[PDB]
């Protein structure tokens, strides 16, 4: 049960071409075709198939300089290293068709750092508009290091020392079988061998492999170093995203810590300790990860010049706040514009937008990457090319560390400042003439979690002859990981005339931890949403059934690229991965139940889709709407002036099926 | 290059079949002998092969129950994993003749965690009097993991997984060699990125392998858990050894700072944030090293309570000071004898000896153990079996961290408070009547450094069939400080004729300042190097004496695939057999200048008293009834110094070649 979809012989071999590059990504088979394309690629010579002149020579100086070598860890987050990609980025975009995209790379996985060209192979797919349809397989077949502890990883190289298992039935034991040619390693998360404070407790949803690998496609798909200007409608809506899929994302996380029964993100001080350690267990081939002990104090010499940084990028604002209207940036903002919501996003992520640009440049230092790098507790870089990586270096990582909650908390909060500069909506504004919402009713709410296995075999260094045979996909971790049974959702509506509108499904918590119920005026902003759609009204009653598997917003597991070469194969390509690549996993929808059932609700808005005089479809197939992202919970309410009979909260229950606990599939018997 | 033993038949199927046990330490060989002997061996019928029942069936009940799961790290500082180890010790200690020695042993490198075997194992050859004299691998052949930097494992793990160099020209640039069918990888001592900070300029002595494997050898040879009645009249000298030996390391290891323009090692309080920071590059298949950031606070939550322990174990010393005598532990103690000594080492080490018992029992909590639990900087053990481990929590790998020469720093000076109790030598008691030195001359003294291999095949996994054929060939070469052989010539003036004890010392000849350092407040800074007896004739004569031939210090260990060769010839070396657990000689130096470095070298001549006829847990222990360090085992009046028989020397440590190691591993 994959949503599949058609495609001719020519796609296949572009897509087979595209990824032939996530084989074996550490290594060369030097009788790849990609091989002899890639060492003999004369950039100079081929400088008319790019339609842009200066990148090929800006890239072809910094390349004599010589770019970052092999092996070492990328991160975007270092100068030099992000100009690099950036370089070589420019190089794939410009190309003037697929051939020249396709031996540009070739050229590059051969003699560049592979961190580096994965990196920016990935943007360029994503970003060619002639790759547009294409599929890229999941980051964390791409990067199975970053998704995963030592321990696994270490009885997966072990396996591959000894050419196997010397004893089938101590395997066992360790969790490592052989199924088929393949040897599955089953894996806990960090929590079943390491619980420093309570955070812990909500390690299947910070390690979770879906989670994370969303992060990294939501960087991909718009990084904060490149203008948006190729998305048209979206530049003078960028702001506006980045809070949004911020919001969203805390809404969804702080439901996990109600469920486990954990509360509100804790606020912290630059200039105070912090409270939650992160004790990360994954390995880089050069080094080990950073550490925060517990209660790290921020301020200490090694960071007086950062923290001064962080301090005045705050204050600046809190400066823009008491003003509420002034010129920044040669632009003059107001605060009682929703529409300043642009500046206020690009503001706090430093992106290329807010100097109006098309890259960032090194000397506009960015808050976001200073705080993760004051946060990350690592000591300085060696050199331009040497760092000691935190989970806070990359976008693959960055979900596993509490204190990435707190950051963006902390940056969510004052834009939730600003916010308060906009009107509420009136009565007016959000009343659906002649409609009412009758009802509602859901189909039981059930979480569980089932195993989930993925392809890490890029983890592993094969031999000469396995590269030839092509014997290099032999590798899968096994790994609990949360779902959920698929429920319907009835919404019965009157009006009386027939129309087109607009029906809109939030989840929401239904208490404090007092256990005092939730009033709008406070807790808009802990409203996570579920389901955008449109349907005709008719005179009279209706009955509109939605299930949880048809939800826009979110998609289903990414294949292996394995089973995408067999499909290729038949001519078929799964939906999902093409264009809902960057959507948030339908497993994870739902915070994990307790078993008594945990009370949300469920918030359920229809109003009129009048025409569709400006509608996202250039990054985002989202707001086909003139309406404000989160619309109408993307401003503060009013209890009083918001109810009307076109909104309808339901009281919901979230359950819990079989084990509660993640390790009890990993026991062996 | 080495110093020889000739050795019989008999003692080489023996020597063989202990070695054997540290092959391929972290696999199972079903086609080996010891397994075979370990699957025949019904450890259930065996109660006879053992000379004490208690500790047999002690083992079985323990046994029944289980023991550390195999793959898991082994640390003595843990009490379930330490009864544990004791227990299988005393197995191996009790075992009556070497057959049930070694059928236990193999029953426990087949079934037990391979560390735990391990520690156990080294423990029992050195302690079995009809194992005494057999020789072990150097601890970085053993244990490869806690001597080897992640890079450097890493580089071995993927070549390992791809069976060989792709390519010998990629291979060449990482520093991967390939030699007589042998993969060499070129080590580099670690960046400012594991000490980011000053004490990354010393990494070149505290991350040497020898310095590292010599602390491991010297907790080995006499255990803090156990008694030391074996030793017979060394028990009434244990915390006299225990002083002694941090005093003689602390003071080698402030040279080096000297030389590297870096001043006292510093002070540091429970409740205040230390200073300097350790990032370890090792991991533990599951955990990596815990890291200790700069400017941690020792005092938060979690360390409360182990603080407030460490605070009394100290202030119970201060008080004991303040009374002068007192009863502690069944004993009347008086600070003004030598009974005192002992005491104050054993009770700064809570060994077995302070409490007059054979092994420490489970509820005697230790000092060092809570003071390096609380400056490893850990989060708390998940369980029993399952700590996250730090460099302090090994011997083998607590010479890396800063802290350690801090936390030692601290309790040898609570020792010197004490010593200020003992009366000063006077000037008859170190006059040396009709006899004088007129002389002393020194052949140039040049440090340098050269490469070095070892075998770090342990820490690499191989497959059935290679296993058939116990196999190696995975070296690290890595450049290491050592020194040029000197001669020291002492000229002598006498008028009677006698055996003399000849000592040899060297101490810094100024502080940081550039300011000369008065006895008064250098004696701890000097460190031995020689002891010898001499027969003096009338009149004037010299005395020869090379470094090459220095009572304190060894050679190089040789790896095993040596050892074997020369076993193969009937031959042992003698510095590996005769002396594992003293210095090696690479390191008696510290690192010189191209200039001269400025240091003294301290020659005293007194009378030699015929005296004890043992059996040495240490080779520190030499046959004289003086105290370790004598005469500078004590705080000192300057002006008794000035006898004829002491000569002070200034003498300049030179070096030659590259001054920065880093420079011998570079690439074409
Ligand atoms: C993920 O995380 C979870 C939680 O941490 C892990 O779950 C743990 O899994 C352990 C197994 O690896 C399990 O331990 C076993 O418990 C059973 C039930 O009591 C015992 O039968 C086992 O004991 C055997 O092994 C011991 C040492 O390894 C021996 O001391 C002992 O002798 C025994 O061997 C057997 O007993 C006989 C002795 O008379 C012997 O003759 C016979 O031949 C047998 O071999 C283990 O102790 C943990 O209990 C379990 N934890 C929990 C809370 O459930 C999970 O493994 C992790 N998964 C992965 C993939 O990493
Ligand atoms: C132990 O530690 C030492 C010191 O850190 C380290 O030595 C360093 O090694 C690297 C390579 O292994 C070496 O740099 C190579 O450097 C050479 C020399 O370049 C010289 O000349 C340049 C102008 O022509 C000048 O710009 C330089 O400053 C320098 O004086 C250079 O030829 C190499 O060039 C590059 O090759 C790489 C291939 O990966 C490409 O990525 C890149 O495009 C270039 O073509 C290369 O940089 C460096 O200089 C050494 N460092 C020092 C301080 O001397 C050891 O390698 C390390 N050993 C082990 C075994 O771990």
């Amino acid at each position: 049960t994959i949503k599949t979809k058609n495609v001719d012989a020519v796609f296949v071999e572009k897509q087979k071409k595209i990824l032939s590059f996530f084989q074996d990504v550490s290594q060369l088979n030097t009788d790849d075709e990609y091989y002899k394309i890639g060492k003999d690629y004369d950039i100079e010579m081929n400088m008319d198939n790019y339609t842009n002149k200066k990148a090929v020579e800006e890239f072809l100086k910094m390349y004599r300089t010589g770019f970052m070598p092999k092996n070492l860890e990328f991160s975007v987050f270092y100068d030099k290293m992000r100009d690099e990609a950036i370089a070589l980025f420019h190089l794939f975009y410009y190309a003037k068709d697929f051939e020249t995209f396709y031996k540009t790379a070739c050229f590059a996985r051969v003699h560049l750092n592979q961190g580096q060209f994965l990196y920016a192979f990935y943007i360029a797919v994503i970003q060619r508009s002639d790759c547009h349809g294409f599929v890229v397989p999941a980051p964390y077949e791409v990067y199975p290091k970053m998704f995963m502890n030592m321990e696994v990883l270490q009885k997966i190289y072990v396996t591959k020392m000894q050419d196997g298992l010397i004893n089938p039935e101590a395997a066992a034991k360790y969790g490592i079988h052989k199924e088929n040619d393949y040897f599955v390693y089953k894996a806990n998360y960090s929590n079943a061998v390491l619980y420093n404070n309570e955070e812990q407790r909500l390690t299947y949803f910070t390690e979770d492999i879906g989670m994370n690998a969303y992060y990294y496609y939501f960087h991909s798909h718009l990084p904060f170093w490149w203008t948006s200007e190729k998305y048209g409608a979206l530049k003078e809506r960028r702001g506006e995203v980045y809070f949004y899929f911020y919001q969203q994302l805390l809404a969804r996380y702080y439901f996990e810590r109600l469920t486990n029964g954990l509360g509100k993100i804790p606020e912290f001080s630059w200039y105070s300790p912090i409270k939650t350690g992160y004790y990360p267990l994954m390995l880089t081939k050069f080094t080990p990860f950073a550490q925060r002990p517990d209660y790290y104090n921020l301020h200490t010499e090694e960071n007086y010049e950062r923290v001064r940084f962080l301090d005045t990028y705050e204050k600046t604002f809190v400066q823009f706040l008491q003003k509420d209207h002034f010129e920044a940036f040669g632009q003059k903002i107001d605060f009682h514009d929703p529409k300043a919501i642009n500046f206020v996003g690009n503001y706090w992520q430093d992106n290329a937008d807010l100097y109006g640009e098309e890259v960032t440049k090194d000397y506009q230092r960015s808050y976001e990457v200073f705080a993760r790098r004051v946060l990350g507790a690592a000591p300085m870089p060696f050199d331009k090319y040497t760092f000691m990586p935190s989970a806070m270096d990359f976008y693959q990582t960055s979900l596993r560390d509490p204190a990435f909650y707190q950051l963006y908390n902390r940056i969510v909060e004052y834009i939730v400042e600003f916010k308060q500069y906009l009107k509420p909506y009136t009565q007016d504004k959000l009343y659906f003439d002649g409609v009412k919402i009758t009802d509602v009713k859901v189909d039981k709410l059930t979480t569980f979690f089932e195993n989930f296995e993925f392809d890490a075999s890029n983890s592993v260094y094969f031999s000469k002859e396995e590269i030839k045979n092509n014997h290099v996909h032999d590798v899968k971790v096994r790994q609990p990981r949360l779902n959920h049974s698929p429920f319907n959702v009835n919404i019965e509506v009157d009006s009386n005339v027939a129309s087109d509108a607009v029906v809109k499904i939030f989840l929401a918590p239904k208490y404090d931890d007092n256990g005092i119920p939730l009033t709008l005026e406070d807790n808009w902003m802990k409203f996570f949403e579920l389901d955008w759609f449109t349907t005709k009204l008719t005179a009279g009653q209706n009955k509109i059934i939605r299930n949880s598997n048809e939800f826009v917003i979110f998609k289903e597991d990414s294949v292996p690229m394995t089973e995408i070469m067999k499909m290729l194969d038949e001519g078929k390509v799964p939906f999902d991965m093409s264009e809902e690549f960057c959507y948030m996993p339908k497993r994870l929808m739902l915070p994990r139940g307790t078993e008594g059932g945990f009370p949300f609700q469920l918030f359920v808005f229809v109003y009129p889709f009048d025409n569709k005089g400006k509608d996202l479809a250039p990054f985002e197939s989202f707001v086909l709407d003139n309406k404000p992202l989160g619309f109408p919970l993307d401003r503060p309410v009013v209890d009083a002036l918001f109810k009307v009979p076109n909104m309808y909260f339901k009281d919901i229950f979230i359950y819990h099926e079989g084990e509660r606990f993640p390790y009890k599939f990993n026991i062996p018997s | 290059e080495f110093k020889t033993t000739p050795v019989d038949a008999a003692f080489v199927e023996k020597q063989k079949k202990i070695l054997s046990l540290f092959y391929n330490v972290n696999e199972i060989s079903y086609e080996a002998e010891y397994y075979k002997v370990a699957q025949d061996f019904n450890i259930e019928a065996s109660k006879d092969c053992y000379t004490n029942m208690k500790a047999y069936e002690n083992f079985m009940m323990m046994y029944k129950v289980g023991f550390l799961p195999k793959n898991l790290e082994f640390s003595i500082f843990y009490e379930k994993m330490r009864e544990e180890a004791i227990a299988l010790f005393k197995l191996f200690y009790y075992a009556k003749d070497f057959e049930c020695f070694y059928k236990t042993a193999c029953y426990a490198r087949v079934y037990m965690n391979q560390g735990m075997f391990l520690y156990a194992y080294y423990i029992a050859i050195i302690q079995r009097s009809d194992t005494a004299s057999f020789v072990l691998p150097a601890p970085y052949e053993a244990y490869p993991q806690y001597f080897v930097n992640m890079e450097v494992k890493n580089k071995m793990d993927y070549v390992k997984m791809m069976d060989g160099c792709l390519d010998e020209k990629i291979c060449y640039n990482y520093g991967i060699i390939k030699e007589n069918e042998q993969f060499v990888m070129y080590a580099n001592y670690s960046n400012s990125l594991t000490y980011p900070n000053n004490e990354d300029r010393i990494a070149y002595l505290t991350e040497d392998v020898g310095l590292n494997a010599y602390y491991y050898y010297f907790h080995s040879h006499l255990p803090f858990w156990w008694n030391s009645g074996k030793y017979g009249a060394f028990k009434e000298r244990r915390g006299e050894i225990y002083f002694f030996f941090y005093q003689q390391l602390l003071a080698r290891y402030y040279m080096e700072r000297l030389t590297n323009g870096l001043g006292k090692i510093p002070e540091f309080s429970w409740y205040s944030p230390l200073r300097t920071g350790y990032l370890p590059p090792f991991n533990s298949f599951y955990y990596p090293f815990a890291q200790r950031s700069n400017d941690y606070e020792l005092h938060t939550e979690k360390n409360y309570e182990e603080i407030r322990f460490l605070d009394i174990y100290e202030k119970t010393f201060f008080q004991y000071l303040q009374q002068g005598h007192f009863k502690a532990f069944d004993k009347k103690i008086d600070l003004h004898s030598s009974k005192a000594v002992n005491f104050v080492g054993n009770y700064w080490q809570t060994n077995a000896d302070l409490f007059e018992e054979d092994f420490l029992q489970f509820y005697q909590r230790s000092y060092e153990v809570n003071a390096r639990r609380v400056l490893g900087a850990a989060p708390k053990p998940f369980n029993q079996y399952t700590f996250i481990p730090s460099a302090l929590d090994f011997y083998q790998t607590s010479a890396r961290d800063p802290a350690f020469y801090q936390l030692y720093k601290r309790i040898v000076q609570y020792i010197i408070e004490f010593k200020q109790y003992q009366v000063p030598y006077t000037q008859e008691a170190l006059h040396f009547v009709g006899l004088k030195i007129s002389d002393v001359k020194v052949d140039k003294m040049v440090t340098f450094f050269d490469h070095f291999d070892f075998d770090a095949f342990n820490t690499v996994y191989f497959s059935k069939e290679e296993l058939k054929s116990s196999p190696h060939g995975y070296k690290v070469r890595q450049p290491r400080l050592n020194h040029k052989p000197f001669t020291v010539t002492i000229d002598i003036k006498s008028d009677v004729a006698t055996n003399a004890v000849v000592k040899m010392f060297l101490g810094p000849k100024y502080d940081e300042n550039g300011f000369p350092f008065s006895l008064e407040d250098n004696w701890m800074n000097f460190y031995e190097l020689d002891w010898f007896v001499q027969k003096v004739n009338p009149g004037q004569s010299q005395i020869t004496r090379s470094s090459t031939d220095f009572a304190f210090f060894k050679e190089d260990s040789l790896p095993m695939a040596e050892i074997y060769k020369l076993l193969d010839q009937g031959k042992i070396p003698t510095d590996m057999f005769n002396s594992s657990d003293t210095m090696p000689s690479r390191l008696m130096l510290p690192k010189g200048t191209y200039d001269g470095f400025p240091f003294q070298l301290f020659v005293f001549v007194y009378p030699y008293e015929p005296t004890p006829k043992e059996s040495e847990p240490f080779k520190a222990v030499v046959p004289d009834n003086k105290p370790f360090g004598y005469p500078f085992d004590r705080p000192v009046l300057p002006q008794y110094f000035k006898q004829p028989n002491m000569f002070f020397k200034k003498v300049l440590v030179y070096h030659e070649g590259e001054l920065f190691p880093y420079l011998f591993n570079i690439p074409h």
